[PDB]
């Protein structure tokens, strides 16, 4: 199971948000920390992504594009996984030192988006997602959103995507006899991956609005963050870059 | 970008 050996071997480690719990919760403090966390996890993503099977085959420019357009959905997915394995999707485990309880969910002014994130978190349990399905599914997320015109080398991006889809397909097909369960498992998981997009765009909208008035609410933005939210996110929000859905 | 780009072509 070479492909799996690789995914498991290159999975990023535990990342701390550097949040000062001793401080009273406050919109600015919570968001400033999520943005710092966002900036840190972004580093691991780039290293994780580049060590992916057949990834460096993509034109160096499409490597930036895909990473830049899909980090939100990737980070939200993993985070939903950490939540599920730690605080059992009861709360939201963004980082070891930044766990969201109902109070903080309301305090950050994103309770609505958090409710949907926690739902996703529960899905891992309800659907009994295995550690292997999670990894193949999360790889797929990286290839799940592109510009409507196409990347530098679109022909090749689609190839890589096909292979990753075929992998998630084998992961299910292994340890499973006959064929309606497989066919059924594949339907549930592609539906799960789809449900990630709607949540992602909500956060894109939220963070963009946030950055614009950041200096009014005292919320800090790291440099790659403030950079990506105004140079790549705007094109997702304006319909230039679009998610690739499995189902209609 | 510029800081992102560097982490990649790295
Ligand atoms: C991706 C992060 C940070 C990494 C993670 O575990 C998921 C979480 C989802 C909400 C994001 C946050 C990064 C900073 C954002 C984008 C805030 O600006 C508003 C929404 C926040």
């Amino acid at each position: 199971p070479i492909f799996l050996n690789v995914l498991e071997a290159i999975e990023p480690g535990v990342v701390c948000a550097g949040h000062d719990n001793n401080q009273p919760d406050s919109f600015a403090a919570l968001l400033s920390s999520l943005n710092e966390l966002g900036e840190r996890q972004l580093v691991h993503v780039v290293k994780w992504a580049k060590a992916l099977p057949g990834f460096r085959n993509l034109h160096v420019d499409d490597q930036m594009a895909v990473i830049q357009y899909s980090w939100m959905g990737l980070m939200v997915f993993a985070m939903g996984w950490r939540s599920f394995t730690n605080v059992n999707s009861r709360m939201l485990y963004f980082a070891p030192d930044l766990v969201f309880n109902e109070y903080r969910m309301h305090k950050s002014r994103m309770y609505s988006q958090c409710v949907r994130m926690r739902h996703l978190s529960q899905e891992f349990g309800w659907l009994q997602i295995t550690p292997q399905e999670f990894l193949c599914m999360k790889a797929l997320l990286l290839f799940s959103i592109i510009p409507v015109d196409g990347l530098k080398n679109q022909k090749f991006f689609d190839e890589l995507r096909m292979n990753y889809i075929k992998e998630l397909d084998r992961i299910i097909a292994c340890k499973r006899k006959n064929p309606t369960s497989c066919s059924r498992r594949f339907y549930q998981l592609t539906k799960l991956l789809d449900s990630v997009q709607p949540i992602a765009r909500e956060l894109h909208q939220f963070t963009f609005d946030l950055l614009i008035k950041s200096h009014m609410v005292s919320v800090d933005f790291p440099e790659m963050m403030a950079e990506i939210i105004s140079v790549q996110v705007p094109k997702i929000l304006s319909g230039k870059v679009k998610p690739i859905y499995f189902h209609t | 970008p510029s800081i992102l780009k560097k982490i990649l072509l790295e």
